[PDB]
């Protein structure tokens, strides 16, 4: 497991450039923000609801505990 | 006979210039054989994206047929008198030269005058030459060294005509109508961009008479290339089924001008060259060659100084197995920085002697002398005498080599081109980091 015999690959042509000839932040905001919104839209529906149900149960538990501490007119 | 006397005993190459602009040059020493050649300033550097490969096609069709001599008859005249006709078209130069006898010089020019000015460009010849070019492109695809060098040119001169290959893309070769060839001949085979060089036993007066009598009808008395740019990059063609891994790494060097060529050619001579079938091996002076021979780290390595007019590629190309690319990169880069940081006088003297031998050995025989005359007239604007070369070698010392190597090597973004099982080739960040020494 080291460089030299990792695997076999053929007919692959790859290009790149020197770090001293291209911008380090190529339009960091022109496509960065749309990319962020795209990933957020992709993951929001599967990330948020488990946290929102936790938010509701936390609030309900806190309020019910406070109510239980109050006297219950007896 | 103390070298310097021999150097000043070399016959000079007189230069004349016709009204059309053809630069006629000759160098008579003793020989009954001569090499007479027309050097054009045309090549792949001048063709655009659509004309790429037109120079190759024109060179291919040049010998097949002419106007005065219909087709194969031309070859007859070359073969009947024993002359050997040849042509080579690099990226920025083209040349058609025949080797003949001294007696056959009056005929030798005439055939040449037929080839360059009034070709045939027969359509059926174009049709067959198209298939010939396609198959030749396949052969060059099999040529791993040439493929690697073309990849280096593509990745170094990206976005410039210099990156274009001489043969041109295979798609272009198909279209390549006869009108394009005629236009390319018209605007790239003009008289001012021609050098009529003739080595061997040719008299300059006779050469002038024949050139005037056979080349006067040419155009008497505009795209003239543009400064290309260096784009430090790398192209990696991972083809693991290939036996060896051809790699070539180059940096922006000097041009035909910029006398820094003389010191750099010394420094490259210090690195030298070596392959599997060599002599002393481990005993070679070059540290890279000695290490490679001792550890069997290579099957070949070479140092190249490809220099065009505005720029050029200066670097090294090595052929080694898939398990020695990284060590090769380390050792080659370390040798480069060793030359940059501390060149030593003895190494510089060895390089000076090697470079002195290079020019004199190369300038032996009629054909190399004629080729040198043509190339020097086109590039330098003059034929540089060997005495001036000797003086330039003499002026080179350790400090000059160190300074020029630091100018061209130290902390520069290189252009890399690998092909074959090159997965062990260090990443471009590692390669660039190897181009600066923290200790220094
Ligand atoms: C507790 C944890 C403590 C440690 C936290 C950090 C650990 C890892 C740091 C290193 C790392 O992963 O770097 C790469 C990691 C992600 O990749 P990147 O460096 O942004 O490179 C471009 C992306 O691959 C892809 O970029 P893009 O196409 O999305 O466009 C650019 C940008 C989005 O464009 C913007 O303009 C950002 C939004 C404004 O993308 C970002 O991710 C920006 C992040 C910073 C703002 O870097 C960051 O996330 C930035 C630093 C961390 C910021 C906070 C993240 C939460
Ligand atoms: C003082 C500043 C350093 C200096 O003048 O010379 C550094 C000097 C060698 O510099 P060099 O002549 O550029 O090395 C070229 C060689 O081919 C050795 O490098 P290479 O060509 O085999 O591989 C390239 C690269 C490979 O990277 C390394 O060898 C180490 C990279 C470490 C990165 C940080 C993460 C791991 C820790 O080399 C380096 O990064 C520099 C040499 C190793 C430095 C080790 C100490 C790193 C401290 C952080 O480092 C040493 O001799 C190591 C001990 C002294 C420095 C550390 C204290
Ligand atoms: C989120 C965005 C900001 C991230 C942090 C930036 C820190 C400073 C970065 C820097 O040195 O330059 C940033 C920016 C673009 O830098 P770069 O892409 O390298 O291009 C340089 C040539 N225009 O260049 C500049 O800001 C101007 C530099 C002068
Ligand atoms: C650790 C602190 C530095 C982190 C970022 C830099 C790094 O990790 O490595 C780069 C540094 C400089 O040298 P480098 O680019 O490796 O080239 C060496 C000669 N070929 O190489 C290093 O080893 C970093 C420390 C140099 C002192």
């Amino acid at each position: 497991r080291e460089f030299g015999h990792l695997t076999r690959m053929r007919h692959v042509i790859t290009y790149s450039l020197s770090p001293f000839e291209q911008r380090a932040f190529p339009h960091y905001f022109t496509k960065g923000i749309p990319n962020v919104l795209r990933r957020t839209r992709a993951c929001i529906l599967r990330v948020a609801p488990p946290f929102v149900v936790f938010y509701l149960v936390y609030t309900w538990g806190t309020q019910e505990f406070e109510k239980s501490k109050r006297k219950n007119p007896a | 006979a103390t070298y310097a006397q021999a150097l000043q005993s070399v016959p000079e190459t007189q230069v004349s210039q016709l009204d059309n602009g053809l630069r006629v040059a000759s160098e008579q020493s003793s020989q009954p054989t001569c090499t007479v050649g027309v050097w054009i300033d045309a090549g792949s550097r001048y063709e655009n994206e659509k004309n790429n490969g037109a120079g190759y096609f024109v060179e291919h069709l040049a010998f097949k047929g002419t106007k005065n001599r219909p087709g194969s008859a031309l070859e007859k005249e070359v073969e009947s008198m024993g002359a050997h006709l040849n042509a080579y078209s690099t990226r920025e130069h083209t040349a058609y030269y025949i080797k003949a006898l001294s007696k056959d010089l009056p005929k030798a020019v005439e055939l040449l005058a037929d080839i360059v000015q009034n070709c045939s460009l027969e359509d059926s010849q174009i049709e067959k030459e198209r298939d010939v070019i396609l198959q030749e492109l396949q052969e060059n695809d099999s040529s791993m060294r040439d493929v690697v060098f073309d990849y280096l040119h593509a990745t170094a001169f990206q976005g410039t005509p210099l990156a274009q290959s001489v043969e041109g893309p295979s798609e272009n070769v198909r279209k390549l109508s006869r009108a394009d060839l005629t236009e390319y001949v018209s605007q790239h085979y003009k008289a001012p961009r021609m050098v009529l060089a003739a080595a061997g036993g040719v008299e300059h007066r006779q050469l002038l008479d024949l050139a005037q009598k056979h080349f006067s009808s040419l155009s008497g008395t505009v795209p003239a290339f543009t400064p290309c740019r260096f784009t430090g990059s790398e192209i990696r063609h991972r083809d693991d089924a290939l036996p060896l891994a051809h790699v070539a790494i180059a940096v922006e060097g000097p041009g035909w001008a910029n006398p820094d060529n003389v010191p750099l050619q010394v420094a490259n001579a210090i690195i030298g060259h070596y392959d599997s079938t060599y002599g002393g091996g481990t005993h070679m002076s070059s540290t890279l060659a000695s290490v490679a021979a001792t550890r069997k780290l290579c099957q070949s390595f070479q140092t190249f100084n490809i220099c065009y007019a505005e720029t050029g590629l200066l670097g090294a190309h090595f052929v080694c197995d898939n398990m020695s690319i990284d060590d090769m990169m380390f050792f080659l880069q370390g040798q480069w920085m060793r030359l940059c940081t501390s060149a030593t006088e003895s190494e510089v003297v060895r390089g000076k002697n090697i470079l002195r031998n290079a020019l004199v050995s190369h300038l032996d025989g009629t054909t190399p002398v004629c080729e040198d005359i043509g190339r020097s007239l086109l590039t330098y604007g003059r034929r540089i005498p060997l005495a001036e070369w000797e003086s330039r070698i003499a002026e080179v010392d350790a400090s000059v080599v160190r300074e020029v190597c630091s100018k061209y090597f130290y902390d520069q973004c290189p252009a890399v081109a690998g092909l074959g099982p090159i997965e062990q080739l260090p990443d471009y960040n590692r390669i660039r980091s190897g181009m600066f020494w923290l200790r220094f």
